[PDB]
């Protein structure tokens, strides 16, 4: 019977927080800011406010953009019906241009409308990257959470444009759908023989494994260190407290090595963005210089040998 | 129409500028390599 | 109407115009570019 | 405001204008070579 | 193997992109490996562990790098690893001695070892001087001294239903026995994370109805029945809690000191609980 | 650090193990290449 | 060697069993009575693995410990054809096992609750499922995956097609949204105390207040130095479990294609619209 | 070589030691039981 | 060569050496199991 | 331009440098390894 | 050229040349390897 | 040359020198068994 | 915050080691030239 | 011993040499036992 330090028992409410005062050239934050019981159960309760800026604005309006001609397409794919458009939700999608049409701009209903909703959506993520930058800047802090942006940006602009720019053709692009993109995920391992051969695949799981791994450690570590005040982890990285003490003894006495209060999110930060970025560049290397992964994997003597346990088929047309 | 940069910055300006020039050149010499009569590295005939 | 700027802020609303429409010039000429009739550079019969 | 007085105003807005002009001039010759090259407008047969 | 992305008979693009990010994820683990060795480091190899006999400092691979500097907003910069910290981790006497002479066996407590400060009752080297927020308040106060706080996030929760929503003042405190130790009398809140820290309490069950301790909120169970329950220490072991040096301020060092009390309780509060199940 | 007579005693400890260790080795080699030789010749084994 | 502030945690007690048979350290590693026992499972296991590549290959991509037959169902299977593999999941259970019951004397020697053991006790439980659980539900133990580096692979691709698309899976779609989310929480959180404490040159090191206040300014909330850590454990154990209950379900509760589980919604009558 | 002991604590070389014959027992029955020339509970003729 | 033990810790050297050589011990043991001709449990010909 | 070095570390852009080098020198080798005519290893003929 | 000294930390760029030309090393022998004309272990015609 | 014990721990660089041949050494060894010619346990013929 | 004397120290072992090095690297490359040159010809090697 | 001094250096460094030397000539010679094995070095037809 102990605190397990899951939910927060006591609260306790101050006036609303404006927020660290920006440089006089900023614009005005958002005015409406309200305190919510059942966030403040898990964390912080208060609920805005939200700074709006020229990137942060224009963010929003590409990728309105963006989302009104995806949604748009997708409910005129189901003849406008509000009750197939739920039906068909998961399945429905904003379909790039087929093969035929290259690199070249293709006409809005064979294509057209995906290359742009695709650029829109570029541009607001590009400029929510800036946006990101800027809050960070215009409070003084470093921009390692705009760059860890960034490198989800490079798998998403790989996925997305660099791979079919290089590929030479829009229609190997992913759709903006569900279970459509779902489809063209398989049908990339598919056609590119078992993007489980992909060395860069294999590294972004593990990074994204470890990235799970990772958080699970430093949060249930946190957690529970709790007791000592662990949460506070600036005041624990300039000035150690026994917190942080036991938080690196546990993992030293366990696994023989440790980390500091700040080098663990430096672990953290990096299993994430090493994620995102061995990914984007598994993609960009297949198709490129790899064409079937399962054979380059054959070729560097990766692939495991099965014994035999039945008859193998033999091509006709072999 | 001076009185712009008593209201803006004038950096940030110059920086809103210069991203909106580069973005927009980069996309105006894309779209001319994908079409098949202003590709000048692809040489097309018209 | 010059009170309008006694309601919404002159600094803001032009950087909001200025950004709002440079995303509706970028639809609209991408949008006659993905058309057959209006896409200047491919040059359709009209 | 910005901490700019009139007459840094007005030395950037002078400085703006000419380095927008010149920008401008350069855009407008490149343009006219490239008009030269191949008109972007096509008639109503096309090209 | 032909094709494009071919280097030789055997390499190719895909082959060789790889092992470039090998090289790159080898420099980035001896990275990261030397940003964990910015606390703690050099090691401190007692004579024990030495054919030698004599203490020395054990780098290991990679080794520590340069310290860093930290500039601080009041004005001051400090570099970590601090000197003070472990100027005071190497120089203090532990009332604790090793159950075995060789090096690895455990300490065993000689005094009490809750207030000694061994093992979970340990306490870091900390400053002093209470931390302040980025406005300039005082960070850790008690609700007496800022009134800006009100007890439950939403008033109509701690009102219609204040189980889930509870305002433990006044409530009785319990150690891990049953033993009524006292009374909740304050709550102590952080302005920059917005949480209750410490619960006041008077030790009107174990002591004066004027002596005042601080409970911290994590090793309290806030029940429904107007009970606050305290698995970490026996009831009685509430007098001897570190006392704060002034009575409205709560120092770094003196939160290591009262959660090193009570996180000393987790082996020591009752005999048998340093005891295994067989 | 450690003197003369320690660093000596370690090594009379260390040439006991050592002599008895590659004993061992090389009259386990001795037999494994009377009944295996693992150098083959230009035909193999 | 020791970290300058380890010496005075270093105490007695805090055990589960073996007390002070086993209650030392070894280096900077704490020993126990299941650090002997993890250390004799993880021998134990990584020498019978090392004998398994020895009768295959050496190659460390190729080595390849294979279940046995479904013929075999839930009988130990002979040595070299599927018995190593049982062998050495027992031993690597008793691993897993054990090493989270050394984590819980270490969390208690220390003061600290029992976080860590708990939520690798999710990824036990995850592992357990792939192994134990769903080999017994289908009735063989040949249902669980190879020990190989490469091999394993396979056995994932082939059992996710199976079900002809396990993207459609739906709890595997909520354990990769788990998956995919706790890496972007632990992005932000570790950019985020990273940007405070190491903030542009010259500037000072910012405070709490300002971690509520950039994440405020980009997304609107949020969720303080606590709660980030409540999420980041809460997503990635949610993915750990669902991860157990996406592949639970495919073959014991689903044998037909995942595609096809979604039928019920559009069957709906709701919104059937015919 | 008594003085080996004036190095090593004897009850962790008596863990050490007892922990790698319980290994080493159990890896090589197990490697017999894996061959069918040793597999005395497989009864394999010669 | 008894300088070795004032430059390299004994006690530490002795555990590195029986650790290392274990699994080298085992390493080349497994290797002639892997082969045919030095399998003695398979006992092929030679 | 002996300035430059007041601005910046000449530690910090020498390594900027140096590895810069190290990249492009690599790429550039593996570049002409790729092409059929400057492959030396390859001993292609042309 | 011994100010490259002063700029640079001797103790450091020895360890960090030993282990960037092990890594240089060890490629070319590999890139070699990984030929026809110059694997000197298959010994192929040249 | 004999400063090189000065500015380094003489321990340090015998570990770092001894790690590196003992993993050369088996990845040498090692790329001998995995071709044919030099596969000695193996017995292959030339 | 390193002397000149030092760096005279450092390049000294610097410039013997590098020497010692690049003799080796030259003789070794010489050889390889003289087992199989590296260079094709027009027609290739 | 991290800080040597300069006659415990210069012998340190003696015997490394001398303990270089030694294992370089038992390697030197293990490679010509090894040459007499199998050469490593193919002619122009190969082995
Ligand atoms: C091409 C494919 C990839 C394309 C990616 C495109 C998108 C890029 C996004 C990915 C970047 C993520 C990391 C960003 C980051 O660390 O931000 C910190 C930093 C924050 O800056 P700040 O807030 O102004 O600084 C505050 C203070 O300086 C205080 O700041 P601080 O103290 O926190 O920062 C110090 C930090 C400084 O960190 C950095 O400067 C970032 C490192 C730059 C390189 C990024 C590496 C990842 C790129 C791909 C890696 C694989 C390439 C392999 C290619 C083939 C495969 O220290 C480090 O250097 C950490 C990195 C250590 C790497 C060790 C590598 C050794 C190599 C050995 C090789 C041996 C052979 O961001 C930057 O400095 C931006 C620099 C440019 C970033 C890349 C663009
Ligand atoms: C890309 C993905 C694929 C690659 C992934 C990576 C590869 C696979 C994963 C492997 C990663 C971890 C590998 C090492 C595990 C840690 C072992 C260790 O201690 O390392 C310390 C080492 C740093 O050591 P240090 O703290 O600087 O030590 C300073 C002195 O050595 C201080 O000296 P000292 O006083 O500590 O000396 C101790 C000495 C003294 O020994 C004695 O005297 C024995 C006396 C007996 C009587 O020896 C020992 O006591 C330890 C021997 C082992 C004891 C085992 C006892 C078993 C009990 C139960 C434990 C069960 C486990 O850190 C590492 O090498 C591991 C971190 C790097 C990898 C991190 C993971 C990256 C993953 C990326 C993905
Ligand atoms: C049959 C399917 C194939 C397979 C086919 C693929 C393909 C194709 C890809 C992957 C990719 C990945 N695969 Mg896979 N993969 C397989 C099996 C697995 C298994 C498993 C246990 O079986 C796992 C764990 C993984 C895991 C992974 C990840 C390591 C990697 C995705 C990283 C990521 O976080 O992207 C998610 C994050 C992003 C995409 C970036 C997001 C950032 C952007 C900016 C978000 C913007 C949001 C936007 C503004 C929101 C509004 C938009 C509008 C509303 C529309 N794969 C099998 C072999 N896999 C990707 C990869 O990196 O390949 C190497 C990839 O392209
Ligand atoms: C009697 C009390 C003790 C005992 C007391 C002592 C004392 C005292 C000493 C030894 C020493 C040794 N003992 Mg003892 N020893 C005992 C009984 C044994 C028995 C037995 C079955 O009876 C064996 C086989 C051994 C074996 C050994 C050797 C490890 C060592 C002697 C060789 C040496 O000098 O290594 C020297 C070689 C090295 C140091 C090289 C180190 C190897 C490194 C680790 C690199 C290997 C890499 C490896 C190949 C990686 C594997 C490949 C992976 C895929 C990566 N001892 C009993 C239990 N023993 C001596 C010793 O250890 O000195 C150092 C020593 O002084
Ligand atoms: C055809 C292939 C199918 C597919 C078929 C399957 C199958 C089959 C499975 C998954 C599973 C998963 N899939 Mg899928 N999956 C596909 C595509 C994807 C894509 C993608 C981008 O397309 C993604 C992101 C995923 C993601 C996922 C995860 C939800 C899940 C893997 C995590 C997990 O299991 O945690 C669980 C973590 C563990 C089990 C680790 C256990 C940890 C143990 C206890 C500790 C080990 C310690 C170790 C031995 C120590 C080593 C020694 C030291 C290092 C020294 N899949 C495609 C469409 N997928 C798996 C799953 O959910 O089952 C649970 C699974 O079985
Ligand atoms: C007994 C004495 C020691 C020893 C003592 C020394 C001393 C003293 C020196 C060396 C140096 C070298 N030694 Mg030594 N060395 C020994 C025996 C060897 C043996 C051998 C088979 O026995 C080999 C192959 C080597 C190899 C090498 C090379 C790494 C280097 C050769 C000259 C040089 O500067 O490279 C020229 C090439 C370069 C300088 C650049 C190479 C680029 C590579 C690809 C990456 C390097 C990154 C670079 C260092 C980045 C610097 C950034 C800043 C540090 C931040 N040594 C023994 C073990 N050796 C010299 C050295 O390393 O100086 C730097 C040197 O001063
Ligand atoms: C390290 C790699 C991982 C990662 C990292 C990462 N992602 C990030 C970041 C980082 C570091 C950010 O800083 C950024 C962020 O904001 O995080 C909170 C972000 C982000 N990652 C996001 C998503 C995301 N990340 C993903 C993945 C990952 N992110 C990786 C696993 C995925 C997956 C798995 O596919 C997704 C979907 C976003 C939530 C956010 C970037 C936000 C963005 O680009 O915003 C602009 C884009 C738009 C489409 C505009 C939307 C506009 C709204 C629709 C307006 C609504 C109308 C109206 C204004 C509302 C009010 C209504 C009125 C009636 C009042
Ligand atoms: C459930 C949420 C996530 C999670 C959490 C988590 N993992 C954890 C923890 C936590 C909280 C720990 O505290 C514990 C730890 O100490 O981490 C450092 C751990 C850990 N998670 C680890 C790995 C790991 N976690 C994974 C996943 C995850 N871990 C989840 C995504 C994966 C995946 C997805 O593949 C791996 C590989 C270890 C680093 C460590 C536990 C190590 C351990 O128990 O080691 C014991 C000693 C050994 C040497 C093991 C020997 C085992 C056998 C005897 C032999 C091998 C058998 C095995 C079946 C071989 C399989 C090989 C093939 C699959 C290639
Ligand atoms: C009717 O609906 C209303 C209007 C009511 C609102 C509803 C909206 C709805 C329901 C929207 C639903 C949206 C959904 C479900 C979207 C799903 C999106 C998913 C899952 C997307 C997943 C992957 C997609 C990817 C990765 C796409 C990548 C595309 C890229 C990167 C495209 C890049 C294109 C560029 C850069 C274009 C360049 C143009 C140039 C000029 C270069 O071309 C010449
Ligand atoms: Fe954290
Ligand atoms: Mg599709």
């Amino acid at each position: 019977a102990e605190y397990q330090n899951i939910f927060t028992r006591v609260q306790v409410r101050g006036p609303t927080d404006p927020g660290v005062e920006l440089p006089a050239a900023d614009w005005p934050r958002t005015k409406g800011a309200t305190h919510s019981w059942l966030l403040g159960k898990i964390g912080d309760a208060q609920v805005g406010p939200i700074y709006l800026g020229t990137t942060g604005v224009m963010s929003i309006l590409f990728g309105i953009v963006s989302i009104v001609i995806i949604g748009m397409n997708m409910l005129a794919s189901v003849d406008w019906s509000p009750l197939e458009f739920i039906r068909q939700f998961f399945w429905v999608a904003l379909e790039p241009p087929p093969p035929e049409y290259g690199l070249s701009l293709p006409p809005l209903n064979d294509g057209g409308w995906w290359l742009i909703a695709g650029f829109t959506l570029t541009l607001s993520v590009l400029l929510w990257f800036a946006r990101t930058y800027n809050r960070a800047r215009a409070l003084g802090l470093g921009t390692h959470v705009a760059w860890a942006f960034a490198a989800a940006i490079f798998l998403f602009l790989a996925i997305g444009f660099i791979w079919p720019v290089l590929m030479g053709s829009w229609a190997k692009s992913v759709p903006f759908g569900i279970f459509p993109h779902l489809d063209w995920t398989t049908a990339f391992s598919l056609r590119y023989g078992n993007l489980y051969y992909n060395p860069f695949h294999m590294l972004s799981i593990v990074f994204l494994f470890g990235s799970a791994l990772l958080f699970a450690m430093h949060g249930a570590t946190i957690l529970a260190a709790g007791r000592y005040n662990a949460e506070r982890e600036i005041e624990q990285i300039t000035d150690r407290g026994t917190a942080a003490e036991r938080s690196a003894l546990f993992w030293r006495w366990t696994m023989g090595f440790n980390a500091t209060m700040e080098s663990i999110h430096r672990w953290g930060y990096w299993f994430a963005i090493l994620c995102v970025i061995t990914g984007g560049i598994g993609i960009l290397l297949t198709g490129t210089v790899v064409e079937n992964w399962y054979l380059w994997g054959v070729h560097h003597g990766i692939a495991p040998e099965y014994p035999e346990f039945f008859t193998p088929a033999v091509d006709p047309a072999a | 129409m001076w009185r712009l940069w008593k209201l803006y910055d004038p950096r940030r300006v110059l920086i809103g500028i210069f991203s909106w020039l580069a973005v927009l050149a980069l996309v105006i010499h894309f779209i001319l390599l994908s079409t098949d009569r202003f590709n000048w590295v692809g040489g097309a005939a018209v | 109407m010059w009170r309008m700027w006694k309601i919404l802020d002159y600094r803001r609303t032009v950087v909001l115009a200025h950004v709002g429409m440079a995303v509706l010039a970028l639809l609209i000429h991408f949008i006659l570019l993905s058309t057959e009739n209006f896409n200047w550079l491919q040059g359709n019969p009209y | 405001l910005t901490g700019l007085s009139d007459e840094e105003a007005k030395e950037f807005h002078s400085i703006f204008m000419q380095s927008f002009l010149i920008f401008t001039a350069v855009a407008v010759v490149a343009h006219f070579l490239a008009w030269a090259w191949r008109p972007w407008i096509p008639g109503a047969e096309g090209y | 193997m032909e094709g494009t992305g071919a280097l030789t008979d055997y390499m190719n693009v895909a082959q060789m992109t790889l092992y470039a990010f090998w090289l790159f994820l080898a420099g980035l683990i001896v990275y990261l490996r030397m940003e964990d060795k910015r606390e703690g480091y050099p090691l401190q190899a007692e004579a024990n562990e030495n054919c030698n006999r004599t203490p020395e400092k054990k780098l290991g691979f990679p080794a520590p790098p340069s310290p860093k500097v930290f500039k601080l907003a009041d004005g001051r910069s400090i570099q970590v690893p601090r000197a003070e910290k472990t100027d005071y981790e190497l120089n203090t006497q532990l009332r604790a001695e090793p159950t075995a002479p060789w090096d690895g066996a455990p300490l065993e407590p000689t005094g009490n070892p809750m207030v000694d400060g061994l093992g979970p009752a340990a306490w870091a080297k900390r400053e002093d001087e209470p931390e302040v927020t980025h406005g300039g308040k005082q960070k850790i106060c008690p609700l007496r001294v800022a009134t800006e706080f009100e007890v439950g996030m939403s008033r109509d929760v701690a009102r219609f239903w204040p189980e889930i929503d509870p305002d433990p003042r006044g409530y009785q405190v319990l150690g891990c026995d049953g033993k009524v130790a006292g009374k909740i009398v304050d709550i102590w809140v952080d302005r920059g994370e917005l949480r209750p820290m410490y619960l006041e309490m008077d030790l009107s069950g174990v002591g004066s109805s004027g002596d005042r301790v601080l409970l911290p909120i994590n090793f309290a169970r806030v029940g429904y029945d107007s009970k606050v329950r305290v698995n970490a220490i026996t009831g009685q072991q509430f007098t001897d809690v570190p006392r704060l040096r002034e009575a409205d301020r709560i120092s770094p060092q003196e939160e290591d000191f009262i959660t090193g009390y009570f996180g000393g309780g987790v082996l020591y509060a009752v005999p048998g609980r340093t005891e295994p199940f067989l | 650090n450690v003197s003369d007579e320690e660093a000596k005693e370690f090594h009379a400890m260390f040439s006991q193990a050592f002599t008895v260790y590659i004993g061992v080795a090389v009259v386990a080699h001795i037999l494994a290449w009377a009944w295996r030789p693992w150098i083959p010749g230009d035909e193999g084994f | 060697a020791m970290l300058d502030f380890e010496k005075k945690y270093r105490v007695r007690g805090g055990t589960l069993l073996g007390g002070d048979l086993f209650d030392f350290w070894i280096g900077p590693f704490y020993v126990g009575i299941f650090g002997v026992l993890t250390a004799i499972f993880a021998v134990l296991g990584t020498v019978l693995i090392i004998y398994g590549a020895s009768q295959d290959t050496f190659n460390l991509w190729q080595i390849s410990i294979a279940p046995p037959d479904l013929s075999y169902g839930l009988a130990l299977a002979p040595m070299m054809e599927g018995g190593l593999w049982q062998i050495i999941t027992v031993c690597a259970l008793g691993a897993f096992i054990t090493w989270a019951l050394r984590q819980a004397e270490i969390s208690k020697k220390l003061g600290m609750g029992y976080h860590v053991p708990v939520a690798f006790a999710v990824a036990i439980l995850a592992y357990a499922t792939l192994v134990v659980f769903r080999p017994l539900l289908m009735g063989a133990w040949g249902h669980g995956f190879p020990y190989g580096i490469l091999s394993h692979l396979d056995w994932v691709s082939n059992v996710g097609y199976q079900y002809l698309h396990f993207h459609y899976n739906p709890a595997h779609m909520l354990a990769v949204t788990f998956f995919f989310t706790t890496t972007l929480a632990l992005a932000l959180h570790g950019g985020l105390i990273l940007s405070v404490t190491n903030p542009k040159k010259g500037e000072p090191v910012k405070t709490a207040e300002h971690e509520n206040t950039f994440f405020r300014d980009v997304i609107g909330y949020s969720i303080g130095s606590l709660g980030i850590h409540r999420l980041g454990l809460f997503l990635a154990l949610n993915a750990g479990f669902w991860s157990a209950v996406c592949i639970i379900i495919s073959g014991p509760f689903w044998t037909r294609g995942w595609p096809e589980w979604w039928n019920w919604w559009l069957n709906v009558p709701i919104w059937s619209w015919g």
